[PDB]
RNA sequence: AGGUGGUGCAUGGCUGUCGUCAGCUCGUGCCGUAAGGUGUUGGGUUAAGUCCCGCAACGAGCGCAACCCUCGUGUUUAGUUGC
RNA sequence: ACACCAACGGCGAAAGCACUCUGCUGGGCCGACACUGACACUGAGAGACGAAAGCUAGGGGAGCGAAUGGGAUUAGAUACCCCAGUAGUCCUAGCCGUAAACGAUGGAUACUAGGCGCUGUGCGUAUCGACCCGUGCAGUGUUGUAGCUAACGCGUUAAGUAUCCC
RNA sequence: GUUAUCCGGAAUGAUUGGGCGUAAAGCGUCUGUAGGUGGCUUUUUAAGUCCGCCGUCAAAUCCCAGGGCUCAACCCUGGACAG
């Protein structure tokens, strides 16, 4: 139907993530390496913080290869929640990430950064409405709660679409709320979006968050 | 005190009313005579209701408020502006929008944009952009210049609104009746004294009768500011 | 766009609100058949101060509060002289809903149909009895009581209007 | 508070509207000439037609009407008439359709007069009004600026 | 564990279509008891609800267009593996 | 059977009524006090009239035209189209008594804004004569205040306010 | 608890209390008998109407106030508006 914004704006105002420049067979193998790194980080923090309390919200995992050394930046909003306090979080990340890249034993620097305002970053906010919506809370309370929760934290325009099988139904719906300008067509406009799938008990839900900044 | 001699109105176009088979008969205990296809307004109750008019205008400004006057007719267009620059009041230039009193939130935001565009018009950065942006700013600034040019100095609602006679501004009048804002206006020979709750029934065919009652109320307001 | 509307909601101790019906009213379009919510909110303090208001919007709560903002600009005060009851009996129709209101003894809670009882239990009257003659409607019903309690006069203003000095009244 | 103030205002006015109702008491070229509505000069008749006389008046187009012309007791002429004559005309209706001006002799106009109390005080304030009128009329310059600091209405 | 077993009428994601058609709505106000209308209708003009005038409407969001790529012409700069 | 005249026109209680003229005869409207002095309104049952089609009896029969007959269209056509065409249409004397017989609004009286009209008469102006202006009424129409109405609308000819009678 | 019967709700037979342009409903219109209602002033009788008094409408029931059964149900004593 409609093209998605992070695909559409790639020439200008949106940059790629897996930022390493290579040759075809080495392109396929570098894409192997990228996918296993994002797997180990996602599954890692999901396990070692599933035992912990709250949601983490890792938005971007940028992977860069200057020399035979791999800079990995992790853009989560709540980075104090991760570490085992001396630095041992990112150290054990570096262990399990070293577990699946040592073809050529090249060094890698896993860093971690802060999101400027974590409510304004659609992967994190989509994780929040995912978490509250995965708990038994209605679409309206949680979704308006995400809206005023966002507009207290300085966002120009917003669109929230939540897909089928809301609280008790056997007929799917779509429910979208918009505030302000969200021009999806304006190429300069810099809209960042996320598309998170909530795996509930009585079905699957789909959340798709557009944020115009 | 606020008197007007009976002869100053009786000489001019005050009893010089309107058409004799167009009368709206809620003036049937009011209108004095009829001659040559033109009505003749009773001037006693006219001047008494003007005595009451200046009592209730000068008292209301003696409390300390801001008054409003509507100007739209193009027969009494600039005479209201002469009757509003000296009198400190904010005024309608030529034409009215339905919603300038009751829907005043959007009118207020429209004054945010009109204030910002006057700030850009004064600042001398108008000649930066080419004829497209200057054309658009001149057009919207021309339309807001048509309406909001004469009421820049108002926030909120007035206390008393005095309007161009009856015909063209039933819109603004009915916004005043919805808001409850008391209005004291002019009545033709064929209109309602019960739209507003006190008004001044005199024909407005004469420009000098319009200048008479409006000039009278202009000194009423300015002496209201005299404190 | 300041946020959370904490000061701006005006916590509504002054006016307590209730719906009296929320019917989903629907219109059909080229694409299909889509509905909005018409809610009827009766606002009013128990001091003697009520008024109805309709609203409709695609959300439920925006229709309720939108009807409330329509309602809290539409207020009459209730002429209720005695120990929270009525001066005299009254009847006044609106549209095709007729409402007979009748004052009561103080040992009688308000007994009326759901719309009339809703605008009287919000009106702070305690002792009335109002039969409804006519429609099954709720809006024209309640608005017919509002017209049926505007036109109602105390003894002090009828004594003021007639000019009769004062007698014929127990209190 | 604002709503309450508004209500109080409305009450004041309704009482002010309660005290004293009781007691008390050819044409195309002329059309081309009318590019602009302003400027009276001595009314020029440039067409004549029963219903009225059509009259150029300093750049403004006027309409005299028969009932508003001088009564004619003289032997000969067409009533309404006017051909090219130049007549002192007072500013009346100012016709709204096409933005004209109407003109009216208006007659003898004798009206019955009822005596009004306080004319002793009523002449004095009429005099005061005339003095204010003499102080009024100011031809040139525009007020404005007064400098100040502009602020948001919110 | 595995299931390319069933149900696309339990779903998500993705997509086609009407159709790149020019619309679809909302806030506030007004009208109607109300469903609703009004804006968005009318006079012109556009590929366009594009823009202008009048109008109880005033504004705004998504739509259209532009910003995006490519092919068009020229200038500055760099000349290899290209001239 | 009666073109133009024909009009959102006149009359009748309704149905109806238009080529003109004559005869008999109904009804309406207006004025003067000229007279009587409440004789008024409605009306069960009753009685009369009552478009068109229908029927009895006798005339008459050009046009039109159910039924019918033929041709066409059509898969088919008992129908629309076309060509013939009988009862009927008209008149005399009756019977029948129904119609969207509609203003889809029983009748009567009293009262409650106006604008624009038409018809009939009456007064005054103007002339001295046709006009022409206002009006007093009655009737007919069109927009419309109040009020009523579920709404559309009706609104001095109410679907308003009241009273009476079926 | 279900069923049946009756009243309510039901202003859904309407005096209190409905309707008849279009929702069910104004006869096709008109004359008129019986009958119904009816202008104003003055006077008379009082049939209706109103006021007083008197008689009666059994007792029991219902209403008020007492009293009795441990209370109540029930029983008993006295009183009376209506009409």
């Amino acid at each position: 139907q409609k093209i998605n914004p992070l695909g559409f704006r790639l020439g200008t105002t949106q940059s790629h993530y897996s930022l390493w420049f290579s040759q075809p067979k080495n392109y396929a193998e570098g894409l192997q390496e990228d996918q296993k790194i994002r797997d180990c980080i996602k599954n890692y923090v999901q396990k070692n913080t599933k035992t912990s309390s709250g949601v983490e919200g890792i938005a971007r995992i940028e992977i860069q290869k200057r020399i035979d050394l791999i800079q990995v930046i992790i853009h989560m909003g709540f980075p104090k929640l991760l570490i085992e306090n001396r630095p041992q979080g990112v150290e054990d990340l570096k262990i399990n990430v070293q577990k699946e890249l040592n073809c050529v034993n090249r060094k890698l620097n896993i860093a971690i950064t802060r999101i400027a305002k974590p409510y304004g970053d659609p992967n994190i906010l989509a994780e929040f409405i995912a978490g509250q919506l995965k708990s038994r809370v209605s679409f309206r309370k949680a979704m308006k709660k995400a809206i005023e929760l966002t507009e207290q934290a300085d966002t120009k325009g917003i669109q929230i679409q939540i897909a089928g099988r809301i609280d008790g139904k056997e007929i799917a719906r779509i429910e979208w709320i918009r505030e302000g300008r969200v021009p999806l067509q304006t190429i300069r406009a810099k809209i960042d979006y996320c598309a998170y799938t909530v795996r509930t008990i009585y079905g699957v839900l789909g959340i798709k968050i557009w944020i115009f900044m | 005190y606020w008197n007007i001699n009976l002869e100053e109105m009786m000489e001019a176009g005050v009893h010089f009313g309107h058409g004799t088979r167009k009368w709206n008969p809620r003036m049937s205990p009011y209108i004095s005579a009829k001659c040559k296809g033109i009505h003749i307004i009773n001037l006693t109750r006219t001047a008494r209701f003007l005595s009451e008019a200046c009592d209730l205008v000068f008292d209301a400004s003696s409390r300390g408020k801001q008054f409003l006057i509507v100007g739209t007719k193009n027969k009494a267009a600039d005479s209201v502006a002469r009757a509003a620059i000296r009198a400190r009041c904010h005024y309608v230039n030529k034409k009215w929008l339905g919603g300038m009193l009751t829907n005043w939130s959007t009118t207020e935001t429209r004054l945010h944009k009109f204030r910002d565009l006057r700030m850009e018009q004064t600042a001398g950065r108008l000649a930066r952009l080419p004829k497209r942006d200057a054309a658009v700013v001149k057009r919207q600034l021309s339309h807001l210049q048509t309406y909001l040019g004469g009421i820049k100095y108002m926030t909120g609602l007035p206390d008393i609104v005095i309007i161009v006679d009856q015909q063209e501004e039933y819109t603004a009048l009915r916004e005043c009746i919805t808001l409850g804002i008391p209005t004291i206006c002019l009545i033709d020979t064929n209109c309602n004294p019960d739209l507003a709750d006190i008004s001044i029934p005199a024909n407005d065919d004469a420009i000098a009768s319009i200048r008479l009652i409006l000039t009278k109320l202009v000194f009423a307001i300015c002496e209201g500011r005299s404190s | 766009g300041f946020g959370s509307k904490s000061k701006k909601e005006k916590i509504r101790d002054g006016f307590e609100e209730n719906v009296v019906q929320v019917r989903r009213v629907t219109k059909v379009v080229k694409g299909g058949k889509h509905m909005r919510f018409r809610a009827i909110v009766v606002v009013g303090d128990k001091k003697g101060q009520v008024g109805v208001g309709v609203g409709k919007a695609k959300e439920v709560v925006s229709a309720v509060q939108k009807a409330a903002v329509d309602a809290r600009r539409n207020i009459i005060t209730v002429p209720m002289t005695k120990y929270l009851t009525f001066p005299h009996r009254n009847e006044a129709d609106y549209g095709a809903a007729r409402v007979m209101l009748r004052p009561a003894a103080p040992g009688t809670g308000v007994i009326a149909g759901g719309a009339v009882r809703t605008v009287l239990e919000m009106a702070g009257v305690e002792n009335a009895l109002g039969k409804q003659l006519g429609s099954n409607n709720a809006l024209n019903n309640a608005r017919a009581t509002i017209v049926a309690v505007q036109t109602m006069r105390q003894f002090s203003d009828v004594a003021r209007d007639r000019g009769i000095p004062m007698e014929e009244l127990w209190k | 508070t604002r709503e309450r103030q508004k209500l109080k205002q409305l009450f004041e006015d309704a009482y002010e509207r309660c005290r004293n109702a009781p007691m008390e008491g050819k044409a195309m070229a002329d059309s081309q000439a009318q590019l602009g509505i302003g400027s009276v000069v001595t009314g020029t008749v440039q067409s004549l037609k029963p219903y009225g006389a059509f009259i150029d008046i300093g750049g403004i187009n006027g309409l005299l009407h028969v009932s508003q012309i001088s009564h004619d007791r003289v032997s000969d002429i067409a009533t309404v008439l006017q051909p090219g004559d130049t007549l002192k005309v007072m500013i009346l209706s100012h016709d709204r359709e096409r933005g004209r001006v109407s003109l009216s002799t208006k007659k003898l106009e004798p009206t019955p007069g009822d005596m009004i109390r306080n004319p002793k005080l009523v002449f004095e304030k009429a005099e005061e009004m005339a003095q204010t009128f003499r102080q009024r009329i100011a031809q040139a310059e525009a007020m404005a600026r007064a400098d100040m600091l502009r602020f948001q209405p919110e």
